[PDB]
């Protein structure tokens, strides 16, 4: 879980096809509608033959997310999941000799 | 060619002006299109090679303006 956060965090997850809308104004785009921004995104989609997206899935490299000394030693000493062998001692105790 | 086709008039002066087109332009000549001064003689430019004349000129939707080097992508609302 450890590996696979520091790995998120430096891979970041951004920089994706920034800037992919050209610009495309023109000094007659007035005396109409305002968003002519969203119809020409609209345009830009259309313009395209199909939703192809036929990528390649391979790019993440994901096998890359590897575990360190240093990311194993997040640990921190965790607590311990019995209390006390105290608690305990009976069982081996009744059983110094051979079982019933 | 055409052994015979349909024709038929458009009644009582009904024709249609559409509200919007979309042009696709080559960098060349993109580029000198913008490159003019102000947006009358930009028009005066789209005008006058093209010879499409105000209220005079139906285009469609898809039509080429010119083999390989431009062409208007589509219109609305009409085709």
């Amino acid at each position: 879980l450890k590996s696979v956060h520091r790995w998120l965090s430096a891979a970041d997850q951004s920089e994706v096809v920034p800037g992919n809308d050209n610009i495309e104004y023109f000094s007659i785009n007035e005396h109409g509608r305002r968003e002519e921004n969203r119809l020409r995104l609209k345009t830009l989609l259309q313009q395209d033959v199909v939703h192809e997206t036929k990528t390649s899935t391979s790019a993440a490299s994901e096998l890359t997310a590897v575990v360190t000394i240093n990311d194993l030693l997040e640990a921190c000493q965790e607590t311990k999941p019995s209390i006390s062998t105290s608690e305990l001692v009976k069982l081996r105790g009744i059983y110094d000799r051979f079982q019933k | 060619t055409m052994d015979f086709c349909y024709f038929e008039p458009i009644l009582d002066n009904v024709v249609p002006v559409l509200d919007s087109v979309t042009f696709l332009i080559n960098e060349q000549l993109y580029s000198k299109l913008m490159d003019l001064p102000q947006e009358m003689q930009q028009i005066q430019f789209l005008h006058y090679k093209y010879n499409i004349n105000s209220m005079e000129t139906v285009v469609h939707s898809r039509d080429i303006l010119t083999s390989g080097l431009c062409q208007i992508l589509n219109c609305s609302p009409f085709p």
